[PDB]
């Protein structure tokens, strides 16, 4: 009956600025049971991304890092959709440029 | 400075599919360096770290046979439980396993680890006198049983005071210039005014490792702890950590909170606070 | 280099 809501982190991996070739990260944490699924989003639709390796934590829960190289810009808007057991819905996190 | 190695390995029951997904990491302290994936098209163990290139053809032959004998152990593992659980096999379930060595300065064993997990909580764990186990409850005492009656923990102990501490001491040599790095972190604060009256200050930590760091930050050598959100550190992707903390505090008073930064890497600690410009 | 299991030695 152990089940863990993820907690999601979305950034670039440098300080961002337009026409800078970068990487997007989604870290997504703390969650039970593994299965997961996690999407980078472009302007609201799935952009191709690698994930790592399926990992853990001391008290068991698991992270997962969602990657994707990207060239930031003035207009387009980015995101991080996650699906789990433990999500009545999908949880989109909005990627803050300005955090 | 100490160092780790250490394994992890992920058995998950997969209901009507041929086998559970199983895999496991290898990590040299906060430094991921190999990865097997049960569900690859040809699984086999292989390298995370370019550095890892270094060993020869029957080192990867060798990792991937015992990775899928373990991949058959825990398919076996996993239907117990289930047993003294009264688990229906329509349900899927989650063992984890983490085991390794630590070691001195000194170069030899200071602690050996073997952990197991159930469905996201304690199970089974051998004790630090590598030779006596630890049972989460009557099921686990049915596993601990078993560990007593083949014997395990002696066959254990043998691989923790000699080809762990080895081939840590060898993988620590082989990537040098990764694990022997004390990188540490650049830090700045930035200013994120909601209103004239109310602004949040963040206290910015990247580019460093390993991957332990204090953030904290104060008012007149007054901890603020208790008003901070402090993020969990995250990877930067690239072989380095990334956090931040922040504090809400009100405008004009920007100067009277500091952000203080420790870390491995520092000399000193860090003590930063807003900067126009 | 990890440790391998032996079906022997079973939860």
């Amino acid at each position: 009956a152990i089940q863990r809501p993820p907690k999601i982190q979305v950034y670039s991996r440098h300080p961002p600025e337009d026409g800078k070739p970068n990487y997007l990260n989604c870290y997504v944490y703390g969650f039970h049971p593994p299965q997961i699924e996690i999407d980078l989003l472009k302007n609201g639709e799935k952009i191709k991304s690698e994930q790592s390796d399926l990992s853990f934590s001391k008290d068991w829960s698991f992270y997962l890092l969602s990657h994707a190289e990207f060239t930031p810009n003035s207009k387009d808007q980015y995101s991080c959709r996650v699906k789990h057991v433990t999500l009545e819905q999908p949880r989109i996190v909005k990627w803050d440029r300005d955090l | 400075g100490s160092h780790s190695l250490r394994y992890f390995h992920t058995a998950v029951s997969r209901p009507g599919l041929r086998e559970p997904l199983f895999i496991t990491v290898g990590y040299v302290d906060d430094t991921q360096f190999v990865r097997f994936d049960s569900d690859a098209r040809d699984p086999r163990t292989e390298p995370r770290q370019p550095w890892m290139e270094k060993e020869g053809p029957e080192y990867w032959d060798r990792e991937t046979q015992i990775s899928k004998e373990n991949a058959l152990w825990y398919r076996e593992a996993l239907n117990n439980l289930r047993g003294y659980y009264n688990q229906s096999e329509a349900g899927s379930h989650t063992l984890q396993e983490m085991y390794g060595c630590d070691v001195g300065s000194d170069g030899r064993l200071r602690r050996g680890y073997e952990q197991y997990g159930y469905d996201g909580r304690d199970y089974l764990a051998l004790n630090e006198d590598l030779r006596s186990w630890t049972a989460a409850d009557t099921a686990a005492q049915i596993s601990k049983r078993k560990m007593e009656a083949a014997g395990a923990a002696e066959r254990f102990r043998n691989y923790l005071e000699g080809t762990c501490v080895e081939w840590l001491r060898r993988y620590l040599e082989n990537g040098k210039d990764t694990l022997l790095r004390a990188d540490p972190p650049k830090a700045h604060v930035t200013r994120h005014p909601s209103s004239e009256h109310e602004v949040t200050l963040r206290c910015w930590a990247l580019g460093f490792y390993p991957e332990e760091i204090s953030l904290t930050w104060q008012r007149n050598g007054e901890d603020q702890t208790q008003d901070m959100e402090l993020v969990e550190t995250r990877p930067s992707g690239d072989g380095n950590f990334q956090k931040w903390a922040a504090l809400v505090v009100p405008s004009g008073e920007e100067q009277r909170y500091t952000c203080r930064v420790q870390h491995e890497g520092l000399q000193e600690p860090l003590t930063l606070r807003w900067e126009p410009g | 280099v990890g440790y391998p299991k032996v079906k022997e030695e079973m939860l």
